[PDB]
Order: structure tokens, then C-alpha cells, then sequence
């Protein structure tokens, strides 16, 4: 395969803070990584393509950067509804491979 | 009748004008056109012709059912007038076999064609209407040669064979022939991990070739051959503009001395004119399938590691199927520098169009221009 | 107004053959590759293949090449997919998606379908 | 092999004997004949041939559906033996393109063919089986040249192109080529308001041409070219015998220096031999459609304003469709004066016969006689 990796499927946040998630590739994928958010029910949207570029309708707050093998998304002003399972995937070469995903959990009340 | 010598340079290639196109399939729907595949065009000091391996039947004939298979008793190397269809009353058979190469040396012409079972394949070098020498399989696993013209300096014509595995190592050899007879041969020498099907062109007393690394490479292996001292050298094209099909997507940086990773086990025959700054590369415009064709100006790509295109020109659209490409040049045209020509096999049938039981093709060829001519699609 | 409309479910029987649909809306169907991707109950996402509708090319994932054939009825801008010989091990959810690239396998799957649930039962 | 020079006069043309006729459509109903249109015939010092732009398919073949369209990737200029059909096993392709001209200079032959999209059209001058020079669209709106043979004096061959609008002004240029290479070019000079498609003939060291004013004229624009000093001049034929199709009806008086009014926006290619008193003009016999053909003796029509016919000879009846006409001459036949020959394209299919989805043609050609031979229709 091209091993796509996301370390562990869960993170917390106390609703308000900036959070970071990281994807690892098995080879230097030049910079062809993309980030996908699955809503609590079904619906997967596209947020970033080619490591840094945001899709059409995106919150100003979603960041992406990386080189070679390791690529991270940063969400800054964690507005609750953005809590879900994020996925990285590549298209340096096909087959396209996706990560495992990371669900985000919140902690406040 | 004097053995030609490479006395000239490449000219500044700024555009590409049409040279040939045979509308073979459209004629073949109502004419006695032969079923071919793998084509090339080559010249002799007063004539240029189209060449191809035929599958021994007409398109509209019932024995076309099954021509997706490309090695059998019935294939013959045929030559036919420039831009004619390969018609049953026209095509000249050259030799019997399923892999070939021909080049006129200056005095007369040589053509090699391989036939055989897969474990007992044979090459016979015909020079000028009679057979002269035979080669037998040194590595008993499909002996093949290039499927484009060879190039000849002073009686000596370098040509390249590979017998072995496609999926990992094989024994390829450079062979030098003068008037049919063998003069020597060499193993491959260089960093090129695997080479097979080589597009060669001769320019200022030496010949250079791009081949195919079917095993690992997405960048192309290169062999630069010196005909006079009979020596050679291999490497890869240094670019990020990857040209094999299938490839991975275009990288920021490239690999000069080792094959580029990602897509592996597969590939297409292709050409290039690497003349320093005057370098144009060609590729399919589709990452995964032989659809489309384009030529791109990528100055110094053989040496420069992060070489990206400064000019382009599209030949076939992504909507239209293409197939093998390769290079030829008319060494006998009057001039100071040679004019770079090339061809694209436009394949048509199986596998891509499963509603016909045949597989055949057309050809289109193009040569350099000094002017910035407008582009079209063919 | 990219709508890839896909039914919520198909209820099937072991070994048979079902046929998926993904109704592409509000864009130029002939101009973009459609992509089919699987999400099995407790695993990450597996892409099955591609279909370019204005030329007819298709490409399949290594294992999937046996189970899925991709099809499309251009007049109804429907991409489709026939999976034959279904069983427990392939009770999952399937999606169609399109790349931003218009023929390029590049720029990522930009608009995604609903996701249709495959349940095999006796 | 010595560059021919126009050393002779026109002979007294009193009648017209048949020269060629290929019965193409009638053969083509059961033979592998190609679909063509726009034909001409030209000679080299030991052979004369028929020429035409083919539409890349046979008549009875399914790709003939749609050959009313006259510019596409699949058209090729073809030559074929005198009075043969353009048969798939016969016709020689010359070049790839949808507009052309060829003339043998004395040593070897030159042929120009234009290809391209309508906003990015290209001309490549092939001289003697290889391409030599390219011209790119100076005015990006369909670059076209004449569709008859060019004429050559001493290595220099004048030929005429027009790139621009049909419905009103365009930039036409005279070009002089020697052995493929360009020697100069000029804008049009003269009172001829618009010229396109030119029938040219060389006679006593100069060449003269009738063209088509598609915009306004019903009388024909004329260009008289001096090859040696490389100069030219335009005007109109002075007659009342109007020869373009469609025309208005025949006037009492005519216009020498401006185009004749009434019918405008439209026209056919045509020829003339204006040799003073020895002047014969040709036209369609139908005011509104390409039906019929006739030759008429109209002494001094280039200069005389109220010139009407003193002798005639009918070639095609009004009941039979005709199409483009133009001139050629065998400059290599043994003699004191040249013999004026001409052709008429006999078109057949769409638009006029809507019950077939194709469009194709035949040819018939004729040369002068000294005797008063009897007339027939072909
Ligand atoms: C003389 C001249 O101007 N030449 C132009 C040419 O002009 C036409 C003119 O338009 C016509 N007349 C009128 C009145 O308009 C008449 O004809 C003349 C020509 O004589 O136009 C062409 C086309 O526009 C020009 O070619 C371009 O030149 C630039 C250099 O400035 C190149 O960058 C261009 O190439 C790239 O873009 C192509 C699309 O136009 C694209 O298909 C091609 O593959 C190149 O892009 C790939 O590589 C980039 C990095 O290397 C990458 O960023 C791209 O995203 C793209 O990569 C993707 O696609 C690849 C497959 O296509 C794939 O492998 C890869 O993995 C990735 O997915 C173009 O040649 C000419 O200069
Ligand atoms: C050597 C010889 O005698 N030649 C004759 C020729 O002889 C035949 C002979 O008959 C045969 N043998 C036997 C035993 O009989 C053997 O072959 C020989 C030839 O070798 O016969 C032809 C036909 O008769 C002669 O040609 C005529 O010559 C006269 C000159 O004296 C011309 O005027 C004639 O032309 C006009 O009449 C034609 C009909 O015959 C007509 O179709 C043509 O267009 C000419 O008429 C148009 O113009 C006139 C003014 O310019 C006008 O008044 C007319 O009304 C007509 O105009 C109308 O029609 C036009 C289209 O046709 C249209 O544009 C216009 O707007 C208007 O409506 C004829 O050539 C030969 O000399
Ligand atoms: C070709 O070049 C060689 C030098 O490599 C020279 O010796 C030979 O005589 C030349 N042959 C011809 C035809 O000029
Ligand atoms: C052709 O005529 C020119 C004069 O214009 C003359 O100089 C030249 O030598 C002649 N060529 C031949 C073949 O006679």
C-alpha cells in the first residue's frame, strides 16, 4: 500500500483552544496530502488539498502544513460543531490510501 | 552509396509542424488494410516510410478476433508508403517476427526481427533483402529489441536487446553490426536499473536513447552510445516532469541516478531530444492510461534536478487514446543541423474499447519548426 | 451545485449482485472522473476505482478488481457500480466522489455522495 | 534537371479536344475510391497527374457521412495517375492539409498545404519529398492559398495566399519561393478590391492569374505577376460577359477597374486565357448555381469594355452539375507555343442532391486545338 498513518483515533479539547493533528506517509509523497472531516453522521467534507490549500467553504481557522512524510492540521478557535473524525489521504500515486482517522472529544460540562 | 556519418547538430526546436498521418482505421472500415500495432517511421536516402508489425489479417476480416495478443506465427514486419494505409496490396513484408528495428546505413538497409517461442526465441539480421547473421537467446525469457529505427555512423549501427525478466532483472546487451555482421557486444553499463524498448537518435557523431524501466522507474533510463569507440553509459533523466505512464504525480525535486518510486511493474515506449537547453520531452497527459499526448520544453532536464516546463504544445487530447511514441530523423535532408521528428501510435480497440474483438492503430508524426507555429490536435 | 445523490440503503441476500447509483447533479458530468470508495463498519476508507465519463476509462484497486465493475448512463448522469457475490464480509457503506481535477487524479475528491448502506441478510 | 524558363507564346485556340476524364463516382460505387473535392491537374517533365484534397474515407464507406464539411484533421493532398480514380491503392499522399498548390520547377517539385484551426493555421512548403519552410498566420482568420498549380520561371515560383475575411477585407500576399526557401513577399497592389483562389498560367516570361472577389465582384480580379523583377499588378476583366457564379445578368457595358455590382458575398474559382485577340473565358451556364459549363471567345475582354462573344463551345450541359474550374499547361511538351489546357470539377452530392450524406466529384480536362473540332458534352 502506501502506508498512511494517523497516530491514535482520539484527542480532547476544553472547547475554545487550538488543537493539532498529524498524518504520516510511508514515502516522500512530494506534498500531495489532503484533509477530510466526517460529520458525526455520515457526510465527509474536504478542507485542505495539497497540504495547505483550503476548499471553497472553509472556516478561516483551519491550517495545514508539512513536508515529505509528516503533515499536520491545526484548528485554532475550536467552535464545538467542528468535533468529529478527521482523515488524511494522498494522491501522489494511485491507489489512494486514507488514514485511520481521529475523532475529537470535548471536556467541559 | 557511401556509409553516412553524423556530421550535424540538432536545430532550434520552437514548434512542431505535421509530417505524416495515415487515417488507417477510417479507411480500413472499407479497404483491405492490415491489422497492425507498434509502428515507427524511418528513411533511406530518397524515401521515408511507415513501419509496423502486422497481425496477418485485415481489420474487417474474421481473423482480427484475437489481435489483442501480440506475439504469434503470423506477424510480419511491414513497410508502406508515407502516409498510406498498410494495405494488403502495398505493404512490403520485410521479415517474419514479433519485435524489430531497421535503419539504412548509407549504402543499404539492415532490419532485425525476432521470432520464437518464449523459451527459444531467435533474431536474424537481414541486410539488404537477404539474411546475414543469427543470434540465439542468451537468457531464455523473451528476447526483444527496440521497435524504432536504429542509427548508423560509418557502417556501424548500434542496437539494443533485452532478454530476461520484465518484473526485475534481465540481461540487456548493446550490439554493433556492420553490414549485417557482428562486430562486438557489451552488457549494459551504468546506473540504469532496467532498460527495454529504446528510442535512439544520432546527432553529433554519437547516438543517445531513452528506454523503458519497466521494473521500478517512472523517470526514463538513458543510454548514450559512442559508435566509433563502441562504448556506452546509462543514467536517468533528472527531472520532476515524469514521463512514463503510469506515473506518480509530478514531484518538486527529482532523482538523477536511481529510478523514481511509486508506480512500478509497467510502462510505455517514449522518446526525447535532450540537446541541452534545446530539450523537449513528450508524455501521455493521463497519469493512468494511454490517453492524450504532449510535447514540453524542459531546458536541461537531463542534468537539472528540479526542471519544470518553459513552453509546451499538445498533440492528442486526453479524450483521445494514444499508445507508443519514439523518434526518427531524416539524416539525408539538405542542411546544417538535423530536424527532430517523432511519432505517436494512436491505438484503437482492446483493451479500452471492449465492443470490438480487435486491436489496431493509426500513426501521426511531426518534425521541428523554427517558427512558433500554432497548435492543433490530431 | 454539485449533488451526488445516493439512496440510503440496499438490503441484499448472500451471493447475489446489487447495483449502485450515484446521481451527479449541477456540474459537467462528461468532464470529471467519478470515484467509488468503501467504508466498512470499523475501518478507515478504502477507494475502489475510477470512472472518467467522457472517454470511458476505468481503473480498479488491486483486490476490488474482482468484485466491482464501474458503469455510467450518461443521459441520466448516473454513475453506477455492480458488485457481485456479496456476503457478510462486505456489509459496509459505499460512496461516490469526484476529484477537483476534471481528468486529473489530483486535487482530491472535492464533493462526496450521501453514502449508501449495504446490508446482506438472510 | 535545369530550372525551366517561359520561353514560348500561347497557340491559336480555335477548339478544345478532350484531355482527361476519370469516371470516379461510377467506378467508386464498386471500387476503393477515395472521397475528394477541389481537384486540379499538373505536370512534371515526364508525367501529368490529377490532384485533389481527399476527405480520408471511401465513398461507399460509412465515414463519408459528413464530407460536406471541407476542413478537418483527416484531409490529405493526393496525386494519382492521369485519368485514374483516386483509389486507396494508387493515390500518393503529398502532404497533410485542407488548401494547396504544387508546381514542378524544372529540377524538382514544390507543394504547399495549409492545415490548422481557423485562428492558428499553418503553411509548410515541402520541396521534393521533405518539408523546407513554414509560414504562420499573419491575420488569424483562415489562411488559404489557390488549389491549382503554381508556375515557375528560373527557380522562382510565384504563389498567392489570403488570410482574413471573405465578406470584406483580408490581407493577401504574393510569395516567391526558390527551392522551397522564401525569397520575398508583397502585399496585394492594385485596384482589385479582394482576391482569393487564383488560377495562374505562365506564358512569355511572366505569369497571369484570375482569382475570386468573394466580397463585391461579379467580374474577375486579375493579377499579372512578373517573376524576374518579382513585381505584380491587379485589376478586373473589362467585359460585360460576367463569369462569376452567382452573377447578375449580362450587362451592355462593363467595369474595368472596380468590381461589378448586384450579386455579392459569394463566388466560384475559375480561369481564363487572356492573350489579346486569342482570349477565351469560361463560366457556369447558370446564373445562380454551379450547373453547366462553357468556353467563349471574347476578343480583347481584358481591355475592351463592351466585349461580347465571337465564337463558343459548350462543355457541360445546364442540366449537369459542375463546380470549380482552373488552368494548367504542359510546359515540357515539344513546340513553339504552349497549349492551353483546363479542368472542371464535376461536383456530385450535397448540397444539391440531398439524398446522399456525402459530397464528392469527378474531373474532366481539355486542351486547345488549331482545327475547328466538333463539340460534345461530358
Ligand atoms: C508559443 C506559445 O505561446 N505556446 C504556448 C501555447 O500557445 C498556443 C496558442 O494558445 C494558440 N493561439 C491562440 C490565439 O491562443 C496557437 O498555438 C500556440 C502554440 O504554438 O499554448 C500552450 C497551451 O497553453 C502553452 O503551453 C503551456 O506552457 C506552460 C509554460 O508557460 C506550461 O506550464 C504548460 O504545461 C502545464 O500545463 C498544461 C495545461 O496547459 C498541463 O496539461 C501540463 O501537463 C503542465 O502542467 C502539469 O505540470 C505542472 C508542474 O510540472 C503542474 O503544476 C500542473 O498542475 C500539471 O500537473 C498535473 O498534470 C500532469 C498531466 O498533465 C500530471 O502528470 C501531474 O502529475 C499533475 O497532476 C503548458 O505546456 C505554450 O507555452
Ligand atoms: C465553329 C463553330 O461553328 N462554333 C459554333 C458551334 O458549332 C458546333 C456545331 O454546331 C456542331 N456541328 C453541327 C453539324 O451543327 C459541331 O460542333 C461545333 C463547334 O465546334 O456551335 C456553338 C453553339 O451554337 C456556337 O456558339 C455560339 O456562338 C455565338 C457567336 O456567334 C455566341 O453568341 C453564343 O453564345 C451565346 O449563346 C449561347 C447559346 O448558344 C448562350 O448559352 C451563351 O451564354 C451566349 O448567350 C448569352 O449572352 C448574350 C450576350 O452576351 C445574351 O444575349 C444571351 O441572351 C445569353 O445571355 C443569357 O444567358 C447567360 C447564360 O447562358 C446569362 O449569363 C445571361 O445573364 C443571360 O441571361 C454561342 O456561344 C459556336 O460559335
Ligand atoms: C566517416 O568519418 C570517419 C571518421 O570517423 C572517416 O574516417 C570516414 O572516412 C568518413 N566516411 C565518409 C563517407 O566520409
Ligand atoms: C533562364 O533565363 C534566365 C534569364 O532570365 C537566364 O539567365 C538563365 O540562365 C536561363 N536558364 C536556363 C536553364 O536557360
Amino acid at each position: 500500500d502506501i502506508q498512511m498513518t494517523q497516530t491514535t483515533s482520539s484527542l480532547s479539547a476544553s472547547l475554545g483552544d487550538r488543537v493539532t493533528i498529524s498524518c504520516r506517509a510511508s514515502q516522500d509523497i512530494s506534498n500531495y496530502l489532503n484533509w477530510y472531516q466526517q460529520n458525526p453522521d455520515g457526510t465527509v467534507k474536504l478542507l485542505i488539498y495539497y497540504t495547505s490549500n483550503l476548499h471553497s467553504e472553509v472556516p478561516s481557522r483551519f491550517s495545514g502544513s508539512g513536508s515529505g512524510t509528516d503533515y499536520s492540521l491545526t484548528i485554532s478557535n475550536l467552535e464545538q460543531e467542528d468535533i468529529a473524525t478527521y482523515f488524511c489521504q494522498q494522491d501522489f500515486t494511485l491507489p489512494f490510501t486514507f488514514g485511520g482517522g481521529t475523532k475529537l472529544e470535548i471536556r467541559r460540562a | 552509396r557511401e556509409f553516412n556519418n553524423l556530421t550535424k547538430g540538432l536545430c532550434t526546436i520552437n514548434s512542431w509542424h505535421i509530417y505524416g498521418k495515415d487515417n488507417a482505421v477510417r479507411i480500413g472500415e472499407d479497404s483491405d488494410v492490415l491489422v497492425t500495432r507498434e509502428p515507427y517511421v524511418s528513411c533511406d536516402p530518397d524515401e521515408c516510410r511507415f513501419y509496423a508489425l502486422s497481425q496477418g489479417t485485415t481489420i474487417r476480416g474474421k481473423h482480427s478476433n484475437g489481435t489483442i495478443h501480440d506475439r504469434s506465427q503470423y506477424r510480419d514486419l511491414i513497410s508502406w508508403p508515407l502516409s498510406s494505409p498498410p494495405t494488403v496490396y502495398n505493404s512490403r513484408v520485410e521479415c517474419i517476427g514479433w519485435s524489430s528495428t531497421s535503419c539504412h546505413d548509407g549504402r543499404a538497409r539492415m532490419s532485425i526481427c525476432i521470432s520464437g517461442p518464449n523459451n527459444n526465441a531467435s533474431a536474424v539480421i537481414w541486410y539488404n533483402r537477404r539474411p546475414v547473421t543469427e543470434i540465439n537467446t542468451w537468457a531464455r525469457n523473451i528476447l526483444r529489441t527496440q521497435e524504432s529505427e536504429c542509427v548508423c555512423q560509418n557502417g556501424v549501427c548500434p542496437v539494443v536487446f533485452t532478454d530476461g525478466s520484465a518484473t526485475g532483472p534481465a540481461e540487456t546487451r548493446i550490439y554493433y553490426f556492420k553490414e549485417g555482421k557482428i562486430l562486438k557486444w557489451e552488457p549494459l553499463t551504468g546506473t540504469a536499473k532496467h532498460i527495454e524498448e529504446c528510442s535512439c537518435y544520432g546527432e553529433q557523431a554519437g547516438v543517445t536513447c531513452t528506454c523503458r524501466d519497466n521494473w521500478q522507474g517512472s523517470n526514463r533510463p538513458v543510454i548514450q552510445i559512442d559508435p566509433v569507440a563502441m562504448t556506452h553509459t546509462s543514467q536517468y533523466i533528472c527531472s520532476p516532469v515524469l514521463t512514463d505512464n503510469p506515473r506518480p504525480n509530478d514531484p518538486t525535486v527529482g532523482k538523477c541516478n536511481d529510478p523514481y518510486p511509486g508506480n512500478n511493474n509497467n510502462g510505455v515506449k517514449g522518446f526525447s531530444y535532450l540537446d541541452g537547453g534545446n530539450t523537449w520531452l513528450g508524455r501521455t497527459i493521463s497519469i493512468a492510461s494511454r490517453s492524450g499526448y504532449e510535447m514540453l520544453k524542459v531546458p536541461n532536464a537531463l542534468t537539472d534536478d528540479k526542471s519544470r516546463p518553459t513552453q509546451g504544445q499538445t498533440i492528442v487530447l486526453n479524450t483521445d487514446w494514444s499508445g507508443y511514441s519514439g523518434s526518427f530523423m531524416d539524416y539525408w535532408a539538405e542542411g546544417e543541423c538535423y530536424r527532430a521528428c517523432f511519432y505517436v501510435e494512436l491505438i484503437r480497440g482492446r483493451p479500452k474499447e471492449d465492443k470490438v474483438w480487435w486491436t489496431s492503430n493509426s500513426i501521426v508524426s511531426m518534425c521541428s519548426s523554427t517558427e512558433f507555429l500554432g497548435q492543433w490536435n490530431w | 451545485e454539485v449533488q451526488l445523490q445516493q439512496p440510503g440503503a440496499e438490503l441484499v441476500k448472500p451471493g447475489a449482485s446489487v447495483r449502485m447509483s450515484c446521481k451527479a447533479s449541477g456540474y459537467t458530468f462528461t468532464n470529471y472522473n467519478m470515484y467509488w470508495v468503501k467504508q466498512s463498519p470499523g475501518q478507515g476508507l478504502e477507494w475502489i476505482g475510477i470512472f472518467y465519463p467522457g472517454n470511458g476509462d476505468t481503473s480498479y484497486n488491486q483486490k476490488f478488481k474482482d468484485k466491482a465493475t464501474l458503469t455510467a448512463d450518461k443521459s441520466s448522469n448516473t454513475a453506477y457500480m455492480q458488485l457481485s457475490s456479496l456476503t457478510s464480509e462486505d456489509s459496509a457503506v459505499y460512496y461516490c466522489a469526484r476529484s477537483g481535477g476534471s481528468y486529473r487524479y489530483d486535487g482530491g475528491f472535492d464533493y462526496w455522495g450521501q453514502g449508501t448502506t449495504l446490508t446482506v441478510s438472510s
